[PDB]
């Protein structure tokens, strides 16, 4: 994570078994592959962090 | 299957393919300190302990 | 008259280790993976 | 329906790898945390954050 | 570590043929390219089972239990 | 560095991220399993108070 | 008045049948077990290969 | 117990199922990919025969 | 079972023999019987036995 | 600067004692309560004070 | 008490606790635990 | 002033309260309404993770010596001021103690847990008017076969008495007051297999005897005057019952036994051959 690209804001969908899904796209910006590479998320826990989130 | 994803096939993996064991083992040991103090194997209560 | 003076531990296989000259079916005996 | 391209196509060894999703997988909202800090504590296997 | 039961990639049972694959192997002497054809193993997915299996359930069977 | 600059935070998981061509590009596909466990505190109002006494 | 448990839980994460269980005593007679547990692992989605 | 293939193979009563249409390629549902000739490199099916060419 | 294979190893072998399923219809999905999960309706039960001798 | 600092000060006269938190004691298994370092130093410090004061 | 079995030897043996953890017939040190009795269920899946 | 703290949920009150620790979440909740008590709960195995007041008790401790970026102007009075604190503190009695007999257990192949009851048996008694010093060695040889016998190893006084020589009665009077010792502050079948090992023997030798030495001391033959003695006896009389070549010279040395003993002691034996038919 050394751009401000490597922290973007998404929005969930929830599906079944357990990995994290992205659109292919968004890919480049994360600097991702799927060989394996673990992703974070984090949830905002505030009616206006969330919208920091949102909005920025 | 981009960016070094692959699919599987879900039939071959319900005949075995790929299938594996895993074994993982635990350890435990009781330790006596002064032979006045000794952890005991042995299956507790919620009235004892 | 000979004094004992400590413990050399062994590497597997090696001239002074029980399975050096063990066969087959007896390492299976001793079950050791040949 | 017929690919209108055509497939190379034929076996290949390939090896399981030892890296399980299920051991990686890994959430948190409030657990424990460190004494001397007073954060989050470390490592999925304690339920770190 | 021994013989599986159905092909994995076609399901055609498979199971059944290792002892007698190994006999035509050993006491008629073929060679697989022609035992396998022999016991109608005809694509190959169901060949590579057969003529790839690795019979290691006899070196278990070893240790005395 | 370790403490103050950065440190380790609730609501977060992380795991093995994998491709779908078929998530809009800002959506995120987040096993149920976690959903499950990651969480987020709302506010009883008017305008949710009976959706969320069926969540609870 | 008597006594505080310690026991060893199986992992928060892992199930699956006890395999075998051993019991000794190590080199100074201490009396100490080691307990294996097995599992099977099926092809999932984010395994690596 | 009674089940079906699509909910474990091992519910399934058919093995491999051929399945192959206008063996010569009159459709032109696929084109082949060659290096010189395609008729020379690309083998014919044996239900090429029971259509003319 | 002191076999050199895991029940779980075996019981997946046991799976996928296949088994005579000719008349099929006459049997009931396993989830429309109202037995306690099994009866004669809606399975069949097959035991082994083996000893090495 | 003489509310905030005087050069004397930097010679050490009293010293102060930080509470526990800051050197936590690790009660593990009802006898290995082990013992911060910042405790032992403080000891041996007390220790080599506490003879020294004899030794007058 | 409950069964156990030699590792070698490979006897049953029934001891208890503060019994010597040690095999009859050979006064062998390891002893395995003589797997439940209770039936146990998998899936053919 | 009391210092302390319970919990209990101030919406229930019904208890000594019946609430559970929610380890992963870092909470405690009240078992029937699930209020939660208390929470940011503390690690209690990462902490320890990370890593003897027995005996080491209060008075602390941290081994100083010299670092990479030290010249011996300043290393060796690190050796220099170390020294001047060392008899306002009995410990060096108390430590030597330990390192002496950690010496000695250690030479002595012994289980590292009798070296801790030893650790123990100097440190509980450690001054008494019993013990007035009386040669400092009778503890040490005596807080071993404490140590010993109460670690469940049991060794013969001879035996200690080859890893020090304590006159054979400065031990024994040292012994009495020490086992009162911890009364107030309130087992010879241990010979048998290490005796068969010593003559290099299969199990079965071995195995019969306490058989047979329970079976002669069951019923009758108070027999010796420190049972020692009627200890070997067993395997002689057992290793006679096999026929495999450990003649009574051979035993005696081997095991430091009268040969004397032996042969009356096996009177009783060549006897009482009646009962100790088990196959
Ligand atoms: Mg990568
Ligand atoms: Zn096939
Ligand atoms: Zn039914
Ligand atoms: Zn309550």
């Amino acid at each position: 994570s050394l751009h401000k690209m490597s922290m973007m804001a998404h929005r969930v969908k929830v599906i079944p078994y357990s990995t994290f899904r992205l659109n292919l796209s968004v890919t480049s910006p994360y600097n991702a592959d799927f060989d394996g590479d673990e992703m974070n998320l984090h949830v905002p826990q505030s009616e206006e962090t969330r919208a920091e989130l949102s909005q920025l | 299957n981009q960016e070094d994803s692959m699919i599987m096939n879900q039939s071959s993996i319900d005949r075995g393919l790929f299938r594996s064991l895993f074994f993982r083992s635990y350890m435990d040991q009781e330790k006596k300190y002064g032979m006045s103090i000794t952890e005991t194997f042995e299956k507790p209560q919620r009235t004892n302990t | 008259g000979k004094v004992f003076i400590g413990r050399l531990p062994i590497m597997l296989r090696s001239k002074n280790c029980y399975l050096s000259e063990a066969t087959e079916s007896d390492l299976y005996k001793l079950k050791e993976c040949p | 329906k017929k690919l209108m391209a055509q497939i190379f196509f034929g076996p290949t060894y390939y090896q399981r790898l030892r890296h399980m999703v299920d051991d990686k997988i890994h959430a948190r909202a409030r657990g424990p945390m460190q004494v001397l800090t007073r954060q989050p504590v470390e490592g999925r296997s304690r339920d770190g954050g | 570590m021994i013989v599986p039961v159905r092909c994995f990639s076609c399901g055609k049972v498979v199971g059944d043929k290792w002892e007698s694959y190994l006999n035509l192997l050993q006491e008629d002497e073929l060679d697989e390219g022609t035992a396998l054809s022999r016991l109608g193993l005809k694509r190959y997915c169901c060949r590579r089972m057969i003529l790839t299996h690795v019979d290691l359930i006899e070196k278990f069977l070893r240790y005395n239990p | 560095r370790g403490n103050l600059m950065g440190k380790r935070v609730d609501f977060s998981a992380r795991t093995v991220i994998s491709g779908d061509p078929n998530l809009e590009l800002d959506q995120v596909g987040v096993p149920k399993s976690i959903a499950k466990t990651l969480t987020y505190p709302e506010v009883v109002t008017p305008y949710n108070i009976d959706r969320l006494t069926q969540l609870v | 008045h008597s006594k505080r448990d310690a026991s060893t839980p199986l992992r928060s994460t892992e199930n699956g049948i006890v395999d075998q269980v051993l019991v000794t005593t190590n080199q100074d007679g201490l009396k100490f077990v080691k307990v294996r547990v097995r599992t099977t692992k099926i092809p999932q989605i984010g395994d690596k290969f | 117990k009674k089940g079906i293939a699509k909910e474990h193979a091992k519910w399934g009563p058919a093995a491999a199922i051929e399945f192959e249409y206008d063996p010569w390629n009159k459709l032109k549902h696929t084109d082949y990919w060659y290096e010189q000739d395609s008729a020379k490199e690309w083998p014919q099916s044996k239900n090429c025969e029971y259509e003319d060419p | 079972n002191t076999t050199v294979l895991a029940d779980e190893f075996i019981a997946h072998r046991l799976g996928l023999i296949p088994l005579q399923s000719m008349d099929i219809e006459q049997l009931e999905y396993s989830r429309d019987c109202f037995c306690e999960d099994h009866c004669d309706k809606c399975s069949v039960v097959l035991t082994l036995q083996a000893f090495g001798e | 600067n003489e509310v905030f600092s005087r050069p004397e000060w930097m010679i050490l006269t009293c010293l102060p004692v930080p509470p526990p938190p800051v050197r936590p004691s690790i009660s593990f298994n009802e006898s290995q309560r082990g013992e911060d370092d910042l405790t032992f130093k403080l000891a041996d410090i007390l220790k080599a004070n506490i003879s020294l004061e004899t030794l007058e | 008490t409950l069964k156990y079995i030699c590792a070698e030897c490979s006897s049953k043996l029934s001891l208890s606790r503060t019994d010597a953890v040690r095999c009859k017939d050979c006064g062998h040190r390891i002893l395995l635990k003589a797997r439940t009795k209770r039936l146990v269920q998998f899936e053919a899946r | 002033p009391n210092l302390n703290i319970v919990l209990t949920c101030p919406e229930c009150k019904v208890y000594p309260p019946k609430i559970v620790e929610r380890f992963s979440e870092g909470d405690v909740v009240c078992a029937l309404c699930g209020l939660v008590l208390s929470d940011k709960l503390v690690d209690t195995r990462s902490e320890w993770r990370t890593f003897n007041p027995l005996l080491d008790g209060n008075n602390l401790s941290t081994r100083i010596g010299k670092g990479e970026t030290t010249d011996m102007r300043f290393t060796k009075e690190l050796n220099k001021a170390q020294g001047k604190n060392v008899m306002d503190k009995k410990d060096n009695e108390v430590q030597a103690a330990f390192a002496k007999i950690t010496m000695l257990c250690d030479a002595a192949e012994l289980p590292k847990i009798v070296k801790d009851c030893a650790k123990e048996a100097y440190k509980l008694c450690h001054d008494e008017k019993t013990l007035k010093g009386k040669s400092m060695e009778s503890i040490m040889a005596a807080s071993i076969l404490i140590g010993c016998r109460r670690a469940e190893v049991a060794r013969t006084f001879k035996e200690i008495q080859s890893l020090i020589h304590v006159k054979t009665k400065e031990f024994g009077k040292t012994l009495n007051i020490m086992k009162n010792i911890l009364r107030g502050k309130s087992q010879n079948l241990t010979y048998i297999p290490r005796f068969c090992s010593h003559l290099g023997l299969p199990m079965q030798v071995t195995t019969s005897a306490e058989y047979t030495a329970k079976k002669c001391k069951e019923i009758k033959e108070i027999a010796g005057k420190s049972p020692i003695t009627i200890a070997v006896v067993s395997i002689y009389l057992n290793i006679l019952l096999f026929q495999i070549p450990i003649t009574a010279a051979k035993v005696g040395q081997t095991l430091q036994v009268t040969e004397g003993t032996i042969k009356s002691g096996y009177k009783i034996l060549y006897e009482h051959r009646d009962k100790l038919v088990d196959p």
